[PDB]
């Protein structure tokens, strides 16, 4: 079967510009197992990112924790670009500070 | 409350450089386990007695095999993704109740019977991967007294709250409505729960979005629809172990 | 050994329902989904229907789906076939099969035939002989298919030759099973013909002697 | 679901190599299916020669092999015989009790020896003139290829109103056999002096006749 990934993008604590922060993009509920996943900032992929192993929930679909250490401004932009089989096109979701 | 539970995968087509056969061992919502088969050996996790590990690598190794035989009892070319939960709960009810299920390419379609003392499901890719495994030596003996014997005998040896930062902050949605968003920064234990009030009557499903952090924390967040210039009337209970007693968050000011 | 016993097949009218049974025996029956494959007379193979081992999973071809329900009695070793609103599109044989990955096992079939034609049995008139000689049953304006024939009760197999049925633009089917015989047998040997049209229930035994 | 696509027909050769292929075995990324071949003699129930689209159930001779990349699966039959002609279903299933069958190819193999036809004539009963009826019955058997045309003669003129004749089908040896009957009211029977079975196979004429 296939199961279409589920994106969260947060941060570890309240963002606070010129503080240190982690950034989350938590992709989950996916099938099969195989994923790109990206973080960007300013619309360009991030190099040291780190993640966690790949597992599954309960009802077998996948989850991964991609993350970073970051200190965020008020003109830097972040985002999670996540490809997978499921999608015609990769999904981009903002880190949307507003919220 | 207290489990001990093994995810293990295999995948009969490993992308490159990644394993074919891996697994996490969890205690409730921790991992203090894990092992992939490039590496071959047993790890603990986070915060996590050697003769434990060997032992653990040992039967890793063979649940690696047998894993990787299931492939070749389906024939064919696949490829195929293999799951499966083994361990225990411990109830209120002070009961020891195991899980013994596996997942054909996303889909549940095998279990160990307690009874019979085999794997068996309703279709014949079931049937012909319990009957591989069964002529494993002392396969289906070693899953049944893991699950009944073993692993309650664990969970009982191998056996912290941080309050979440609170916001409620409130966003333009569409002309007309606003999206209110309740937040919970950075908790632990996972369980969590989120109310709207309006005005101090309840308001919204509940439901909210939740997500792991790379420390062990949590995160959690809810939104409801309101209208426009109605957002005052709003504010934010959360409920939490860490708390003692549920917390009014108010909407934030600027 | 394995064995897989098809019965329950006949003539219907349309509208009208069935329910076909398979007795299983010679392995473990509750191990092993079973299934329901069906082929109509001159057609391909048609999967119909699966059941899984446990009977608590079933599946349905969509040409099937609504009108027909499976289901099995894993203490009576049975698997069932209930069809109802029966369409002419449903004629065909029906088989039994084991479901496996390495081996299949398959009934040899019961015949369904949704038709609003009424049954008849046969008329059975003897082909008197004339080296060796040749003597035949003929069995005219019979419906449906199947028609068995045997010689003595099935002591006499040897040299006999029963022939496809013709049909006839009536809508009647006939056929003939002819023996070949020695000669000097003739006048110290039985022949008698066991003719069987189980969708009508007729048995007729015809003898066969010389003119 | 829909079928799986076979050529209706392949021939060939004693001893040759032949395939059949099966199109539409393709399955969407995350899931899987099995092609299995069965191959079915006439009467008899299909028979398994493939599973798991390459492996051979013991017993089934190796001249069987099959193949699936794709969309397509192949069976080849080598040093083709005449017991292997039958007709062959691929099959797929996708798991969890989902199966489809391919539409069948029937498999000729050519070149075999001509067999002239036996032709037997059973004149109407007594019993059967008696019930006022008269049927006579032209057996057809043993021959190859499986043609035939069937004229019947009274008194050396055609008949043709009240013929029916079988279309040929094969026998358990390869080899055709047919049957046509002559209906006759007993008075027509009894107004000719011979009625006559004549088959033609192969440009050759055999020729029965019965006489009240």
């Amino acid at each position: 079967i296939q199961r279409t990934p589920k994106i969260q993008v947060y941060s570890r604590h309240p963002a606070e510009n010129g503080k240190s922060n982690f950034l989350n993009c938590y992709v989950s509920g996916f099938h099969p197992s195989d994923i790109e996943v990206d973080l960007l900032k300013n619309g360009e992929r991030i190099e040291k990112v780190e993640h966690s192993d790949l597992s599954f929930s309960k009802d077998w679909s996948f989850y991964l924790l991609y993350y970073t250490e970051f200190t965020p401004t008020e003109k830097d932009e972040y985002a999670c670009r996540v490809n997978h089989v499921t999608l015609s096109q990769p999904k981009i979701v903002k880190w949307d500070r507003d919220m | 409350h207290l489990s001990l539970l093994y995810h293990l995968t295999a995948v009969s087509s490993p992308a490159p450089g990644t394993p074919a056969f891996w697994v996490s061992g969890w205690l409730g919502p921790q991992q203090y386990l894990s092992y992939n088969s490039l590496r071959g050996e047993a790890e603990p996790c986070g915060a996590w007695v050697s003769w434990y590990w060997e032992k653990e690598t040992t039967d890793l190794r063979i649940k690696e095999k047998l894993f990787l035989e299931a492939f070749k009892a389906l024939g064919g070319k696949g490829p195929y993704t293999l799951q499966g939960l083994l361990g225990c709960e411990l109830g209120p009810d002070n009961t020891s109740v195991p899980t013994a299920k596996f997942a054909l390419n996303g889909e549940e379609f095998m279990n160990f019977d307690l009874k019979q003392g085999t794997w068996g499901g309703d279709w014949p890719e079931a049937l012909a991967i319990s009957q591989r495994w069964q002529q494993q030596d002392k396969a289906a003996n070693k899953e049944l007294t893991f699950l009944l014997f073993s692993c309650p005998h664990r969970l009982r040896e191998h056996l912290w709250k941080e309050p979440p930062s609170m916001r409620l902050k409130a966003r333009p949605s569409s002309p007309g409505f606003s999206v209110l968003t309740c937040s919970a920064f950075s908790f632990y234990p996972p369980e969590l729960q989120l109310r709207f009030l309006r005005n101090g009557l309840a308001a919204g499903t509940g439901q909210g979005d939740f997500g792991p952090n790379s420390d062990g924390s949590f995160h959690a967040s809810s939104s409801l629809t309101v209208k426009s210039g109605d957002e005052h009337h709003y504010c934010c209970i959360v409920q939490h172990a860490g708390l003692a007693q549920p917390l009014r968050v108010e909407l934030e000011s600027p | 050994e394995v064995q897989l016993l098809e019965s329950g097949g006949g003539l219907v009218q349309p509208g009208g329902s069935l329910r076909l049974s398979c007795a299983a025996s010679g392995f473990t029956f509750s191990e092993y989904a079973m299934g329901w494959v069906r082929q109509a007379p001159g057609k391909g193979l048609e999967w119909v229907s699966s059941i899984g081992s446990s009977g608590g999973q079933t599946k349905y071809a969509d040409s099937v789906k609504g009108r027909f329900t499976i289901s099995r009695d894993n203490s009576k070793n049975t698997l069932y076939l209930q069809m109802n609103s029966l369409r002419a599109e449903d004629t065909a044989v029906y088989y039994c099969a084991r479901l496996a990955i390495g081996d299949s096992y398959w009934g040899q079939g019961t015949m369904v035939t949704v038709s609003s034609a009424s049954t008849k049995g046969p008329s059975v008139f003897p082909l008197a002989p004339s080296g060796t000689a040749a003597l035949g049953c003929l069995v005219k304006d019979y419906f449906p298919e199947p028609v068995t024939v045997s010689w003595n009760s099935g002591a006499l197999t040897s040299g006999v030759h029963t022939f496809p049925a013709v049909l006839q633009s009536s809508g009647l089917y006939s056929l003939s099973s002819v023996v070949t015989v020695p000669s000097s047998s003739l006048g110290t040997q039985t022949y008698i013909c066991n003719v069987n049209h189980k969708p009508s229930n007729t048995k007729v035994d015809k003898r066969v002697e010389p003119k | 679901q829909s079928a799986l696509t076979q050529p209706a027909s392949v021939s060939g050769s004693p001893g040759q190599s032949i395939t059949i292929s099966c199109t539409g075995t393709g399955s969407d990324v995350g899931s899987y299916n099995l092609v299995s071949w069965y191959q079915q003699h006439p009467g008899k129930a299909p028979k398994l020669m493939i599973y798991g689209d390459s492996q051979r159930p013991s017993g089934v001779s190796n001249r069987f092999s099959g193949s699936k990349s794709g969309n397509t699966a192949s069976l080849t039959i080598s040093g083709l015989q005449a017991e292997d002609e039958a007709d062959y279903y691929c099959a797929s299933y996708a798991g969890s009790g989902i199966y489809v069958f391919g539409t069948g190819t029937k498999v000729t193999v050519l070149g075999q020896p001509k067999a002239n036809p036996t032709v037997t004539l059973f004149p109407p009963s007594s019993e059967e003139l008696q019930a006022n009826k008269a049927t006579l019955v032209c057996l057809i058997s043993d021959f190859y290829p499986g043609a035939v045309t069937v004229a019947w003669k009274a008194d050396g003129s055609p008949v043709k109103a009240g013929v029916e004749t079988t279309k040929p089908s094969k026998q358990s040896n390869n080899k055709y056999a047919a049957s046509s009957y002559l209906s006759l009211t007993p008075e027509q029977w009894k107004s000719h002096r011979s009625y006559s079975c004549q088959v033609t196979h192969e440009g050759s004429t055999v020729e029965k006749t019965v006489a009240p």
